[PDB]
């Protein structure tokens, strides 16, 4: 996978 | 209540500024965005295995108390954020 794509999935 | 949500403690504020964040109070969304940007432009993630962030020897690793972490198991990231974001 892509870092930014994984990071975007993170909740607040 | 107010528009901003949190004030980052100093070492985290430095990281957010390094990623291009302006000012010193933020919404949690802004904190997450700029933390991701920092990791991206410091290129702390493994090119081959991009869920893995190698933060040893970086201020981020100092903050996490860790040489690495996985964005697929982000609990130490959230631990650190709970400790380093002061609520307004």
């Amino acid at each position: 996978e892509t870092f930014s794509d994984l990071w975007k999935l993170l909740p607040e | 209540i107010q528009i901003n949500q949190v004030r980052p403690k100093l070492p985290l504020l430095k990281i957010l500024h390094a990623a291009g964040a302006q000012g010193e109070m933020f919404t949690v969304k802004e904190v997450m965005h700029y933390l991701g940007q920092y990791i991206m432009v410091k290129q702390l993630y493994d090119q081959q295995e991009q869920h893995m962030v190698y933060c040893g020897g970086d201020l981020l690793g100092e903050l996490l108390g860790r040489q690495s972490f996985s964005v697929k198991d982000p609990s130490p990231l959230y631990d650190m954020l709970r400790k380093n974001l002061v609520t307004l």
